[PDB]
RNA sequence: CGGGGAAACCCAGGUGGAGGCCUGUAGCGAUGCUGACGUGCAAAUCGCUCGUAUGAUUUGGGUAUCGGAGCGAAAGACUCA
RNA sequence: GCAAAGAUCUAACGGAGAUAUACUCAACAUGCAACGUUGGAUACUGGAGCGGGGAAGGAUUUCGUGCCAACGGCACUCGUACACGAGUUGUUCGGAAACUGAGCACAACGUUAUAUCGUUUUGUUAGGAAAGUGAAGGUGUGUCGGCGGAGCUGUUCGACUGUGAAAAGGGGCAACAGAGAACCUGGGAUUAUAUUCCAAAAAGAAAUUGCAUGUGGGA
RNA sequence: CCCAACUGCAGACCGUACUCAUCACCGCAUCAGGUCCCCAAGCAUAGAAUGCUCUGGUACAUAGAGAAAGGUACACUCAGGGAAGUCGGCAAAAUAGAUGCGUAAGUUCGCAAGAAGCAUUGGCUCUGAGGGCAAAAAAUUGCCAACUCAGAACUGCUUACGGCGGGGAAUCCAACUGUAUAAUUAAAACAUAGGUUUGU
RNA sequence: AGUGGUAAUGCGAAACACUUGCCAGGUAACAAAUCAAUCCUCCCACGGUGAGCUUUCUUUUCACCAUAAUCCACCUUGGGCCUUUUUACUUUCGCGUUGUUCGGAGCGGGGGCUCAAGAUUGAAAAAUGCAGCUCUUACUGUCAUUUGUGAGUUCUGCGCAUUAAAGCAAAAACCUGGGGUGU
């Protein structure tokens, strides 16, 4: 996995063609954007709360956003 | 370890002091209280016991001004600037729920940190 | 009670190839990931005392093929062949060799 | 199984652009770095080959 | 088995898993496309 | 899922307590030999690396100079100080004497 | 265990095809002279050695 | 590292860890009971006792040498009971 | 005779395998003895294990359901028995493709009435012409840089052919423990397979080949 | 056409169940025999010895009743004597761990040697000794871990788990370690280093 | 059509590009004992959750408390080397090991270069695993938790590496250079 250094670098990122989806996971502390391209996966961390929420708006709507949560057992079974 | 031990030692273990004291444990008995069986008397009968059976130091009774007990509404506080683990006082709860015999029919569980609670079996 | 383990490929053989180490996974299992051979690193020639180079790593296969080519040599003549005070005795010999040639040809060019 | 030292002595090829590397038996007070002299005017010194 | 699947049924297999099995035959494990449900090409083959 | 059977250590923690305050480790109950229960070179190891440290700690500390670590580098070595106390009263000798010709 | 030629895998489940009894309904015809198979065989009896 | 001695050299503590060295597991063998069994567990096994156990050591797979021939630290041993 | 490896006990359930009775008679003195499962009790193995893996060898003994004629030297309701139906999933694991070793022996040559014999790794076949591969250069194509006035001349790199430097020593096999080898966690993914199965939030994170397209830098 | 950062597509072939043994293999068999490799817990203890135990596994080996003689044993004991038994101390008994002291002839000076022999050993409560780190005659001042040895006082013994040399004086042979008659002979036989001779 | 540093040697987004025309080295590639010993294992401490015991003792006994490949940046130990001082070694030198060493053919000291084993930080990754618990049925939800100067441990230091009249395979494949191409 690669990880993200700005701001900048994530939204370059997010333009690629190979950008499946951006998974949003929300730790205590900061929110991390990891961006499923075909090859890595790249995280940028934003530890501002307020920074974190602003770049989750400004994600574009053509790339697919997920929140990450802890699935069930029952959730994902057959 | 560093210093050879002697067996006229153990009439004083040395317990460890917490820098920045009050430490509170708190057992919540309301669910036996609430039916009937945790009566006035059995509810002081509780508080003494905590008090002469807890051992300080190594010794039993003598808790000085250390240890402080304090059971308002229906709950048992405990506060004590020494360190002591919360699994002291649900070994010493069922010390006083197997005198009593009512260790089958009461169960102590972990609420949050630093509270035991008292409960039936389902 | 000391977890054991089994080996996880097709060889079990406790061989110098076939060496592991023993790996706790996320799952609290204890099991068996094989060791990946070393190479000794590149060295100055046997009959020059084979020892270590600077400035080179040691890899091994493939390690080697897709490192850049600094991490096996210097930017000094021979670089990643001899070392540098191999190369600074060939510099030397070279010229005080060669010199001499020079010398004694003159000498028996003047008789 | 063989008792005397042996000796690996670098020549260039008379005729090709490369080295050959001899094994012989070496006389005893061979060192590494000796020049060995093979040939009809080779010099009467130990290591040295020279028609009898 | 990749061609063949696409000639008969047309379906698009993203993976092929094969076995020879102990008596002898080889059976196959194909997987179809998210594109495709096998289950509706099950019923179209007849096995249901 | 039942619980597994209990094997407590508990008798041998206050088997333990005893015999860090010296009990049951008497002549009668030595099976192994000397040099097998503590080997004579782990004793040897010890105390060497013990009076090497030391002996660079006092030269780091200019507590003595190069010429007398020298020679008492080579002494213990030779096996002259028993223990740490023994090289450091040598140490005050030395001292001593070396204030007496200043 | 693991390793066999496939020449001597097919060998050996030919060798499991040819291990059933005979069809009740061969015991049926006419001029019918089988009623068990002689060439059964059992793993611990008899040994391919393939 | 010390102590003697003119010298030659000698004498003492420690360190070190050699050896087809010793005691003893696993392994490899097979001394005695002339034990058990002797239509056996077994067409040579079982028990205790015993030899060796860093080496001329034990062992897997592969490979080479056979019938008047092979191979043998040599018993006419062994070469699919 | 069925005596080495200590050892089983209890209740309940299951089962045809019971608590199975002319008369007399309350029950003992007239249905015995033995099974499988579960829960308890007791014990053994005691990490050089009646533990969990693999090689050789075996080849369905694996798994589920049914079954008790014969077989498991006593028993069986159990079974590695019998019947029926299933089960083995890989770019990365092992092998091969693709390495050499102790060695083998196809070709070649020789021998033999007889090839079914000999040589065939001490760098290496054969009296022995065993190389079909190709540095530069010449000829055209494509991709370029450069000068002069999209075209031409010379020039770098790839493809194409008529001249051809240099490379001595035929072709193979022989290691599933030597060399070599890009994947490893989680799973509620089975009755039986799993670093092999999982599909868009692949639970997922990768690493590697072989080709292409586009962007960027040279030509 | 050559390079990097990507990206798109593709990643063929065989093996894969189970076993690996007091029942899956060889020995006519589900035979106390044989069969390579990996992982290997706690306590006692020098410990992969031996004994017991948590995890994993197992209660499978025809069983029940039950003091005849005579047996077999990975079972014991025996007054007084002590090898008088016997071809013969066969078999059994016996010694035994650790620590200190002490130790003969002979000798290739290495040994013999654990020669031979005396002594102690428990449990408790103490006392010494053996260290690490940090702090400006620091030759002191704090804090702290893992064990070991030595010495006392008190207090016991029915000498009480297992595991664990009996010793000495001589003679004959072979120097030694090794090998060796699978299935009656392990020896003084064979090998050996050392010595000599022969052919070239 | 590479480039920086006195030097040891450093620097990669693609001209620091092509090299099996040719040549030469290296990896593959082999080794005792002692001593340190990695991953892991076992013991201690410290503390939570559950369970066991509780006539009487036991701040108690038992279980669990996990972090896979792959990448990012990168102070601890050990080795090799560079530069500077060498007025470094005797009637008496110094550095170092448990241990047999070493030094004007350059020891020690200051400052650096490099290599090998490891910390440490982060992406992966908690979204997983485990255990408990709450609501109340559904293989249902919510919520709590995630130190060792100890003993082993051959990965490693570690080889021109062992007894030795014993001196411890090779090759493919790959790596770098020398010449040359680019010119
Ligand atoms: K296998
Ligand atoms: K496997
Ligand atoms: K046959
Ligand atoms: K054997
Ligand atoms: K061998
Ligand atoms: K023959
Ligand atoms: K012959
Ligand atoms: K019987
Ligand atoms: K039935
Ligand atoms: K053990
Ligand atoms: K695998
Ligand atoms: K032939
Ligand atoms: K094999
Ligand atoms: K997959
Ligand atoms: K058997
Ligand atoms: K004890
Ligand atoms: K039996
Ligand atoms: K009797
Ligand atoms: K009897
Ligand atoms: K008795
Ligand atoms: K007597
Ligand atoms: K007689
Ligand atoms: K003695
Ligand atoms: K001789
Ligand atoms: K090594
Ligand atoms: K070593
Ligand atoms: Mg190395
Ligand atoms: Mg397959
Ligand atoms: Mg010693
Ligand atoms: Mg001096
Ligand atoms: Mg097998
Ligand atoms: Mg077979
Ligand atoms: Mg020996
Ligand atoms: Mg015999
Ligand atoms: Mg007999
Ligand atoms: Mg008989
Ligand atoms: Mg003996
Ligand atoms: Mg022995
Ligand atoms: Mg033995
Ligand atoms: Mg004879
Ligand atoms: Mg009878
Ligand atoms: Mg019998
Ligand atoms: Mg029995
Ligand atoms: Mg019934
Ligand atoms: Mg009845
Ligand atoms: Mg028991
Ligand atoms: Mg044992
Ligand atoms: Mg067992
Ligand atoms: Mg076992
Ligand atoms: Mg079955
Ligand atoms: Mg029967
Ligand atoms: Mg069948
Ligand atoms: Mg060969
Ligand atoms: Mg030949
Ligand atoms: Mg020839
Ligand atoms: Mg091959
Ligand atoms: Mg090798
Ligand atoms: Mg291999
Ligand atoms: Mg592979
Ligand atoms: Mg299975
Ligand atoms: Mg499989
Ligand atoms: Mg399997
Ligand atoms: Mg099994
Ligand atoms: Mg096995
Ligand atoms: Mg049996
Ligand atoms: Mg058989
Ligand atoms: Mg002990
Ligand atoms: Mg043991
Ligand atoms: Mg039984
Ligand atoms: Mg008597
Ligand atoms: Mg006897
Ligand atoms: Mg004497
Ligand atoms: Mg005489
Ligand atoms: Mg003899
Ligand atoms: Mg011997
Ligand atoms: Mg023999
Ligand atoms: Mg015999
Ligand atoms: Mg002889
Ligand atoms: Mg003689
Ligand atoms: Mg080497
Ligand atoms: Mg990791
Ligand atoms: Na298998
Ligand atoms: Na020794
Ligand atoms: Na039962
Ligand atoms: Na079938
Ligand atoms: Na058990
Ligand atoms: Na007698």
């Amino acid at each position: 996995p690669r990880e993200i250094k700005t701001l900048k670098e994530f939204l370059a990122i997010c333009s690629r063609k190979d950008a499946r989806c951006v998974k949003v996971k929300h730790n205590p502390s900061a929110t991390k954007f990891k961006v499923r391209c075909s090859r890595y996966l790249y995280t940028l961390v934003v530890n501002d709360k307020k920074k974190a929420d602003k770049i989750e708006r400004s994600i574009h709507p053509s790339v697919k956003k997920i929140a990450v949560t802890a699935r069930s057992h029952a959730k994902t079974n057959a | 370890v560093a210093v050879r031990a002697k067996v006229g030692s153990r009439s004083y273990v040395r317990q460890k002091q917490l820098a920045k004291g009050k430490k509170v444990f708190k057992i919540d008995c309301s669910i036996p209280a609430a039916d009937g069986i945790f009566s006035e008397d059995v509810l002081g009968n509780f508080e003494q016991f905590f008090q002469d059976n807890t051992k300080l130091n190594g010794r039993k009774g003598k808790l000085s001004d250390k240890v402080r007990l304090s059971m308002n509404d229906n709950v048992l506080t405990i506060s004590t600037t020494m360190a002591y683990r919360k699994k002291y006082f649900k070994y010493l709860t069922k010390k006083f729920l197997k005198k009593k015999d009512l260790r089958d029919w009461i169960r102590i569980l972990a609420t949050g940190k630093g509270t035991y609670q008292l409960k039936y079996f389902n | 009670s000391c977890p054991r383990v089994q080996y996880r490929r097709r060889m079990h053989y406790a061989t110098r190839g076939n060496r592991m180490k023993m790996v706790r996974t996320p799952g609290n299992k204890l099991v068996m990931q094989k060791r990946a051979k070393r190479s000794q690193g590149i060295h100055t020639p046997w009959v020059l005392g084979h020892k270590r180079l600077g400035g080179t790593k040691a890899l091994r296969h493939i390690d080697a093929r897709l490192a850049s080519r600094h991490e096996k040599s210097v930017s000094r003549a021979y670089g990643g062949v001899l070392s540098h005070d191999q190369v600074r005795d060939r510099v030397v010999r070279a010229f005080l060799v060669e010199e001499q040639r020079i010398v004694k040809q003159a000498l028996k060019e003047h008789s | 199984g063989r008792g005397a030292a042996l000796a690996r002595v670098e020549f260039r090829h008379p005729y090709k652009f490369r080295r050959v590397k001899e094994l012989m038996v070496a006389p005893e007070g061979m060192f590494t770095g000796q020049s060995v002299f093979c040939g009809q005017k080779a010099p009467l010194a130990i290591g040295n080959v020279l028609p009898l | 088995i990749k061609k063949a699947m696409r000639k008969l049924y047309q379906v698009k297999a993203v993976k092929v898993n094969t076995l020879i099995r102990p008596d002898g035959l080889k059976k196959a494990y194909i997987r179809l496309s998210a594109a495709h449900d096998a289950l509706d090409t099950a019923n179209k083959i007849g096995l249901v | 899922r039942k619980p597994v059977k209990v094997h407590s250590r508990a008798r041998w923690r206050k088997m333990k307590e005893a015999k860090d305050m010296g009990r049951h480790n008497g002549v009668g109950r030595r099976e192994g030999s000397r040099e097998a229960r503590m080997p004579s070179k782990e004793l040897w190891m010890r105390r060497l690396r013990i009076l090497r440290r030391l002996l660079r700690k006092y030269r780091a500390d200019k507590k003595i100079d190069r010429h007398v670590y020298r020679d008492l580098y080579m002494r213990a070595k030779g096996n002259v100080f028993r223990n740490k106390r023994n090289l450091v009263e040598h140490i005050h000798k030395i001292k001593n004497e070396k204030k007496k010709e200043r | 265990g693991r390793f066999k030629p496939l020449a001597v895998k097919k060998k050996y489940a030919k060798k499991m095809n040819q291990n059933k009894p005979v069809p009740y309904w061969i015991r049926l015809r006419t001029g019918n002279r089988i009623k068990w198979n002689e060439k059964r065989r059992h793993w611990r009896r008899t040994k391919l050695n393939y």
